[PDB]
RNA sequence: UUUGGUGCCCAUGUCGCUGUGGAAACACCUGGUUCCAUUUCGAACCCAGCAGUUAAGCACAGUGGAGCCGAAUGUAGCUGCAGUGAGAAUAGGAAAGCACCAAGC
RNA sequence: CGGUCGCCUCCUAAAAGGUAACGGAGGCGUACAAAGGUACCUUCAGUACGGUUGGAAAUCGUAUGUAGAGUGUAAUGGUGUAAGGGUGCUUGACUGUGAGACAUACAGGUCGAACAGGUGAGAAAUCAGGUCAUAGUGAUCCGGUGGUCCAGUAUGGAAUGGCCAUCGCUCAACGGAUAAAAGCUACUCCGGGGAUAACAGGCUGAUACUGCCCAAGAGUUCAUAUCGACGGCAGUGUUUGGCACCUCGAUGUCGACUCAUCUCAUCCUCGAGCUGAAGCAGGUUCGAAGGGUUCGGCUGUUCGCCGAUUAAAGAGAUACGUGAGUUGGGUUCAAACCGUCGUGAGACAGGUUGGUCCCUAUCUAUUGUGCCCGUAGGAAGAUUGAAGAGUGUUGCUUCUAGUA
RNA sequence: CAAGGAACUCUGCAAAUUAACCCCGUAAGUUAGCGAGAAGGGGUGCUUAUGUAAAAGUAAGCCGCAGUGAAGAACGAGGGGGGACUGUUUAACUAAAACACAACUCUAUGCCAAACCGUAAGGUGAUGUAUAUGGGGUGACACCUGCCCAGUGCUGGAAGGUUAAAGAAGGAGGUUAGCGCAAGCGAAGCUUUUAACUGAAGCCCCAGUGAACGGCGGCCGUAACUAUAACGGUCCUAAGGUAGCGAAAUUCCUAGUCGGGUAAAUUCCGUCCCGCUUGAAUGGUGUAACCAUCUCUUGACUGUCUCGGCUAUAGACUCGGUGAAAUCCAGGUACGGGUGAAGACACCCGUUAGGCGCAACGGGACGGAAAGACCCCGUGAAGCUUUACUGUAGCUUAAUAUUG
RNA sequence: UGUCAGAGCACAUUAAUGUGUGAUGGCGUGCGUUUUGAAGUAUGAGCCGGCGAGUUAUGAUAGCAAGCGUUAGUUAACCAGGAGAUGGGGAGCUGUAGCGAAAGCGAGUUUUAAAAGAGCGUUUGUUUGUUAUUAUAGACCCGAAACGGGUUGAGCUAGUCAUGAGCAGGUUGAAGGUUGAGUAACAUCAACUGGAGGACCGAACCGACUCUCGUUGAAACGAUAGCGGAUGACUUGUGAUUAGGGGUGAAAUUCCAAUCGAAAUCCGUGAUAGCUGGUUCUCGUCGAAAUAGCUUUAAGGCUAGCGUGAGAUCACAAAUAAGUGGAGGUAAAGCUACUGAAUGUAUGAUGGCGCCGGCGUACUGAAUACAAUUAAACUCUGAAUGCCAUUUAUUUUAUUCUCGCAGUCAGACAGUGGGGGAUAAGCUUCAUUGUCAAGAGGGGAAGAGCCCAGAUCAUUAAAUAAGGUCCCCAAAAUAUACUAAGUGGAAAAGGAUGUGAAAGUGCUAAAACAGCAAGGAUGUUGGCUUAGAAGCAGCCAUCGUUUAAAGAGUGCGUAACAGCUCACUUGUCGAGUGUUUUUGCGCCGAAGAUGUAACGGGGCUAAGUAUAUUACCGAAUUUAUGGAUAAGAUUUAUAUC
RNA sequence: CCUGAGUAGCUCGGAAAACGUUAUUUUGAGUGAAUCUGCCCAGACCAUUGGGUAAGCCUAAAUACUAAUUAGUGACCGAUA
C-alpha cells in the first residue's frame, strides 16, 4: 500500500530559457537588435549580422529580415538583411 | 550485498542446508522406498567403503518393493546383498537373477514413532539454524538499510516470506518422506 | 567567340574512365647567385628565366560506371468525409551552369 | 523516515517560442598568460598498402576517408582549410560610456551598434571591452582595507562620519525571519479537513477466485475416461489492491449469542447423459435453490487444527449484516512488569494483569387488535374467490434376494 | 421445577454446593509457629430415669418423611506463575505481577553537622550528635553479585600546556607652545591604545572508584557426515555474559519438539539448550506460609447449560388526580430499479395502499447529547525530558574595601 | 404540499374580466452556508417579538466642486462672544530650480579628461467641502486552549501535633518462669503462672473487590447479595497546622470544596485566532480567475494576467476574413543517409579446429549483396494544421497606456495529443478546444460540464435547432429488403450446412449429385518384429499387375489373423448439382445474492433496422406585437434609430 | 581672606537621555583633584574663544482633576435603553 519512497533517479532539467529566433519577417528593425538566439551556427549570418559571446545573432544595419538556403543540397539556412527602400 | 542479494545468498545457504536435510531425512527409517536413504548409507564390498550410484542401478517395479541391478552377478551382487540384509530394513531379502528385489513391509508402530520422532528432531534442527542464518541476514540487512521505515519494513516481510516459502518446501518434502514411509 | 585569372551559386554541379591540345598563354621545367623562407628542406615560399612537355594540373569532346538528382497516380499523414497533401518505389536526365576583365581570335 | 529545495543540458513538450510531473537521462557549485586576441602557415578520425626490432595496437610514406577526429567539461549542437592545430607578438582578459533590443510581477539577468581617449596584434586594411556557447554562484544589516577635488557640531584641527574600489558571511531550506534554540506527551487540549485518515460505501478489476478455448503430452493405443502445460480469452466482485470521494458540527467496530434472508459457481436429498461405468463403490457434465447440512477440546482469536458422527457437515452477499436486540473476551485510555530500543521524557505492527457500552418509540416499514366511513334504503347471516401466504426435511432395517 | 451435570462459556462470572454445636480422624511440606474446621464421617428431637450448683453425657420407651426441624452460619483438593507477608494505591473505570515493606548494600555528614526551606535572621534536622540523620538501589529466609575504568561522573595529584577581571613593562597618535623657508620635528596638559610580565579557580593530563552510568565479539581449520561447536589458530576490543536459568510476564519463527494432560487441549505441567532481544542488587536461583492475585485440572454442586416454564408482586395495561425531557427548516413522511456530492418518504420509471388509532419491537429516517475527541495541519497552546539555545538560583575561584 | 387552470357551491368589493373555495388535468426533489459543487444521508435554523455586528479622532492619497490664484492660499496656538459663526492673529507649510553622498554648483548638475554619451532638470498651484481607500489608533461582530500579576480557599481528602472516645460476643493458646520425670547437665516431656499474637471467627465501625438492577437513576457513584479488616501499618471527634512555576502525596501525574500536567477569583485583556461562524434598504450598467512566479511556503500572504470604472489615444493600435513570406523537424516515412537493437540467405574475413602456405573449416562469423525492419530522447529526408510578422477589405475605441477599486490560484468535466498509472481507475499530471463555475432552457428516462443552444418582461402568436412521431406523451406515411433473436433493448476470443445478397467456379437430358446394389483383388503375412502387427501395436518404402475399380491398404475391427466397410469403378432411376470468396441481420459463448432489473414502461414481428420521397411536431432559440428602461447618436418633438 | 570635597572627576557594571550606554548627567564597587589665577560645558577629545562658577534652600502665576455643592443646558438615553 503506503510504500518508502525516494531514489527516482530521474525528473529533473532546468529552466527552459528563450531560445530561438528574436525576428519576423516583414519587420521593420535597426541596428544592434537581436534576430536569433542558437549555440553553434545552426542559422548562419548574412550581410550585417554580427555575433554575441553568447552565440547570439544580431543586426548590424537598417533593413528588412529575409531567409535564403544554401549549401551542397540546400540545407544550410542564412539570414540576410535586405536593406529596405533607401 | 542489496536485500534481493542477501535473499540470494540466504537461498543459496537454505539450498546447501536442504541438501543436507534430505540427506539426512532419507536415511532416516521409513517404509523405505527412498533411493537416498540406500546411497548416503556406503557398503562395505570386500571391506572396503563404496557407494551405490556408481556402482550399481536403482529401480522400483512395484510400489512396494526395491530393486538394485548391479553389472556383476558372481563378484559384485553379493557384495551388496550382505550388507541389505542385517540393516535398518529387518526384511529378508532375495535376489531374482541379476537384480536383487527387497520387499518392505510397512514398520511397526513403536519403531516409526522413533523414526518419526528423529525425524521430526532433525527438521527442528535445520529449522532453527535456518532461522538463525535469517537473522543473520537481518542484522546485515539492519547495518545495510536503516532509512525509510517503510523500505525497511517491506525488506523484513521479503525475508519472511521468503522463509516461508522454503518452509513450505521443507515441509511438502517432509510430507513426501511421511507418504512414502506408509 | 578559344586561353588564363577571377566574380554569383556553393554535387541536377561531383568522383571516375577514353582521347585531343597548347602558337600566346596557364602550367610543369631549370637554380639558390640575390630579399625571403623550413617546427627541416628552394618540398612550400621568394627571388629569374624558359633548354625541354602536353606528361600532369588545365579546357573540350565521348563515357550516366559510382554517387547526386529525379515525371504523374494514390494512400500515408492530416483539416470542417469532400478537400489537404506524402514519403518510398519508377521512367529518367544531369559528364554543371551565370558572368566579368585582359589579350589572341 | 526516503529524496529535493539553488543553477545548467536532452526528451517529455504534441514542428513559433514556451508547457507540468515524487516522469524518463546527466552535471555544476569550474579550467586556462593559453585553452584571450592579432598576423601568418597548415588540415580529418577511421580504414587500406608497404616497411628493422615491432606485434591487434607503437610510427612513417601514400591512397582513401566528409570531419563519426578535435573543440578545457555535463548534454545539446555546430564546428569538413572550420569554432582545430604550429609559429611570432601583446595581454582589448581597456577607461567613461552607450542609442537600442531580449526576457520578464519585482529584483535582476542577455546581447549591444556606435562615440571620446588610450593602446595592443599586424606594414596593413581590420580585430581585440575574454575563451564556439549555454551551468560555474548569496542580496541586504553589520564589519574591515586603500584612496577621495567631501564634512570637521563656535572656531582651529583631530577623532569620527560620507563617496568609489576592495574583502567576510554552503544566509546550500541557496529571494536568505534574530549574531544565537533538540526531543517526548496513550497526561494532553483549542480551531479547523472527507481538500489530508482507518472502516464502510462507490468507481477500476492489476491481482485473487471462477469459467472457457487452443491440446503438445501423460494416458498399451486414444488430446478432451482423467488431466493437461506451453498461451490466451473473459467473467465475478470476492481475496489482496489503485483511487483520496457524498461522510470526518460522529457511517461505532473484531468476535461471541439471537434473527435470518436471498442467490448458485449444488454438498446431500431430485433427474438425466458419458466412461479407462463386470457388480458395489464411483469419477464425469448439466438442469436443478424446496428442505437441510453436527457435536466437543484449544486459540479473545472469526478463522484455523484435532477427535467423533450423518447423506452431507457446500460457498457467497446483506455497513468484514445484525448494541437507538446482550456482552465487551481480544482490541485501541491511563495504570505495571518482562525482552529490546532511545541515555531522556517514552516506544514496540511484542507478551503480560485487570481495566464503566446512554436512552420515557416522533414517524415510516413491520406483527397483532380496534375506532369513523365506505361496500348506495336500513339491518342479519352464508358465500364465490381477487390476491396471496404457510408448507413443500429425511434416515435405517426387512422382503423381493445373496437375485441379477 | 423430572433427569443429566460446566457439556454453555475468554474462563464454574454468577448461582448452587459447605455452615452452628458435640464426638472420631486428619496428611505432605514445615523455618515448629502452622498447615487444621485440613483431607473426611457420626449425632443434635420427644418422654422417663441416671445424672450436676447448672449441665453435658448415658440407659429405656416414642415416632415423623424429614428433629441448629423456622432464622443466620467456610464448598474442597491438587499443579503451575508472580509477589515475601499483614498493608497503601488512581475520592467517582482499573486494588494489582504495582508501591510500600523488615532486612541487605552503597554514599555523605565531627556540630554553629550535612541536608532542606526562607532573601535573611531564623527554623526542622534537633535542641539530634556518625549504633544519628540524609540520599541511591535491591525488597521473607538461604546461597552468590563473574569480567571490563574503553568513554562518562566522582575522588586524589601536580609538574607540563592552557586560564578571566585587574595591575602596568612598554608602544603609537592628536591639539599646539616652540623650533622650523616649505616639508616637517615637536617640550608640558589633556588626549588614545593594548601589548612584556603577574593573574586564581578550572580544562586538557595521570591513577583509583562499575553492589557508580553502563557494556561485556568476529573469521578460518578441525569433533563417525555435519549446518551444529568439544577443540585449535587469526582479527578486533577495555573486557567480549562468568555462574545461574533457559519458548520464561522474556521466544518473531511458534500452535518449537518430546512425555503427561486431554476420546479429541494455538491454554496447561516438566523436559530438550545455538538464548531473535536470558542473565546475576536498573540483581540471579531455590524459597516455608499467605494473597477480595492469575491460570489449569479434580470430588461435590447446581435451570450456566441441556430446554425452558410456571406463583406472587412493582411496573408494563386500564381508571381517576397530577404531570416534565432530550429532538424539533417546513411537510399530507410507501414499495423495487436507476440516478446523485458515488447508501433517495419527496428525483424519473412501473407497483400497491380507505382515514385515524392501541399493544409489542425498534430496520430506516446514514436515531439522540457530544462545531473530532480517532489521524493530519496550524510558522496553536500547555506540560515533561535533555550535551537544544540563552540566561540564572545554588556551589566554587581571584581581585579589591573591610584588613592590620 | 404549491403553480397554471378549472366544475360547482356561497357571496358581493378600494365594482373591478370580483372575492372565498376547489371534484379534477398539466407541471414541480426548501433558505442561508462553505466548497469544483448539495433536494442532500454535509452544517446551522422549532417558531415568534425587540435587539443584534464597517463608526469615530487624527494624517495622507485618489476622485468631483468651490474659494483664491501666480508669493498667493492658509493660520497652529491664543484672545474678544451665545457653547456660535465671525473678527484679531502670518507662528509655519505647501507650488514657485534642481543636480550631486555632500561640500559645491545650478536652466544646469553628476559620471567623466570631456557639459563627450546617459540620468534628472530644462517648471505648477494653495486651502477647504463630499465620497472612497490606506496608516496609527482594540478599529466590522463573535469563538481558543493560553501567560503574568493581586487575592481567597487544608471545613473535602492527605500530613502531623495536644485532648479523647471506640473496638458486642466467642475462640485458639505464644513467649517466658515454677514444679516433677528424664537427661552428666541440657535439649525434652506433663501440670501450673501467664495471656502475649502488624492472631482467628465474628457485632458495631472502616474501606469498597465482585454478580445483578440502575444510566434525562431514588443516588453528582447508589440499592441489594456476596468481601477484607475488624488489637492495631487501628477508625473517629474537637482545635491548630502546611496554598498553588505551591502545598500534600505507602506515589497513581493522588488530592487540594462532586471538577486540577497543575484550583478559583479580579485585572492586564476587548490577549491572539493565515482557522470556523455571521454581518440588517431599492434599482440600473459592465462584469473575470481557479493560471504563472516568489514565500519558514502550500488553508495563508506579495506581484503579474485578468475584470470594472474616469481620461486620452481613436487608426499606424487591436481583432475578422483574403493573400504573401519565414522557421520548425511534429506526424508520416525511411534508417548501406546515422544512432542503438535485430532477423532470413549467399561468397565467405578473423579464424578455433582438422591439416602436409594450401588442403576440410559444415562452428564464430568482418565487410559486401540480399528483403525486411524498432525507436520520445533514431532522422537522408520530411507534411499538413497552427504561430509570428506582413498586404488588401470591415469593425472597434479599443485586446494601448495611466489612474481608482478589485477579485481568483483547492477547479472540475467532455474531446484531442500525451505522460504516469496498465492507452485500469468518475485517478494524477499536462497543453489545446468548449461547458459549469459566474448562465437558465430543450434533447439526453430522470442527470453542471454530452448535443442543440445564450433567457428584458406579457402573449391562449409564427419559423424552427438538436431531437422525436403505436400509447403513456403534442408529434407520417409510402416503397425496397432483413429479422423470428424480442436481436433491436450488455459484450469478448472462438465455433457454427443460421440466413439474404453479390461475384465467379464443374457436370448434364450422351444424363450431374444423391438413395441404394455389385466388386474393391493382386505379388502380399513387403520387410524391420511383436514366441503372437502381416490391409492398419511402433518403424521403414508404401509400388506394379488384371480391372471401368482398387489404397503394403479409407477407416472400423482384431495376440496375429480374420472379418466388416470405404476411397476407387460400375449400376437403378432421373433434374439439379460444389466450394471459392466478400458483405446485412442473426445464435451460442452470457453463472450472485430488496423486485422483473444491461427498451423508461405497456407493449412491438412492426411500433424493429438500413435504404429515397415528400411531411409534421418541437427550446426561455429567432420573428411578431405590446410595456418599461440602460449605453450611445439627428434632436429636444420628448419623436426616431 | 572667602565663595557650598568623598565634590568634580578616572575605571568596573549600569540607567536616564529620541539614543539599545555615545557626548552629558546619576551611582553599587574601587580611586579621587583645583579653589575662582579654577572648573563646567559648547554630543570623543585637544588648543583658542564664548559663556556661567555647581558641589545649599524656597517660590503664588499659567497646570491636571472633579467626590460634591449652586443654577442651567442637552441636533443625550426614554423601563429590552
Amino acid at each position: 500500500s503506503k510504500k518508502g519512497v525516494g531514489s527516482t533517479k530521474n525528473g529533473r532539467d532546468s529552466h527552459a530559457k528563450r531560445l530561438g529566433a528574436k525576428k519576423a519577417d516583414g519587420q521593420m528593425i535597426r541596428t544592434g537588435q537581436i534576430i536569433y538566439r542558437q549555440r553553434g551556427t545552426r542559422v548562419y549570418p548574412g550581410v550585417n549580422v554580427g555575433l554575441g559571446s553568447d552565440d547570439t545573432l544580431f543586426a548590424l544595419s537598417d533593413g528588412l529580415v529575409k531567409y535564403q538556403k544554401f549549401g551542397p543540397k540546400q540545407g544550410k539556412t542564412r539570414v540576410s538583411v535586405v536593406k529596405h527602400k533607401l | 550485498m542489496s536485500p534481493e542479494k542477501y535473499l540470494n545468498f540466504f537461498k543459496e545457504t537454505a539450498d546447501k542446508k536442504f541438501q543436507w536435510l534430505k540427506e539426512e531425512l532419507s536415511k532416516i527409517r521409513t517404509g523405505r522406498p527412498n533411493p537416498k536413504l540406500f546411497d548416503n548409507l556406503l557398503v562395505e564390498s570386500y571391506g572396503d567403503r563404496m557407494p551405490m550410484v556408481a556402482l550399481a542401478q536403482i529401480a522400483v517395479n512395484p510400489p512396494r518393493e526395491i530393486v538394485i541391478k548391479p553389472f556383476d552377478v558372481k563378484n559384485n551382487i553379493n557384495a551388496i546383498y550382505s550388507e541389505i540384509q542385517r540393516a535398518n530394513l529387518g526384511v529378508q531379502p532375495v535376489i531374482d537373477g541379476d537384480k536383487i528385489r527387497i520387499n518392505f513391509p510397512p514398520m511397526t508402530q513403536e519403531s516409526r514413532l522413533e523414526s518419526i520422532k528423529q525425524a521430526k528432531k532433525v527438521v527442528e534442527q535445520i529449522h532453527q539454524e535456518l532461522r538463525s542464518v535469517r537473522r543473520d541476514t537481518l542484522q546485515m540487512i539492519k547495518k545495510d538499510d536503516h532509512k525509510d521505515e517503510d523500505f525497511e519494513e517491506f525488506l523484513k516481510e521479503e525475508v519472511e516470506k521468503v522463509n516461508k516459502q522454503y518452509i513450505a518446501q521443507l515441509e511438502t518434502i517432509q510430507k513426501q518422506k511421511e507418504k512414502e514411509l506408509l
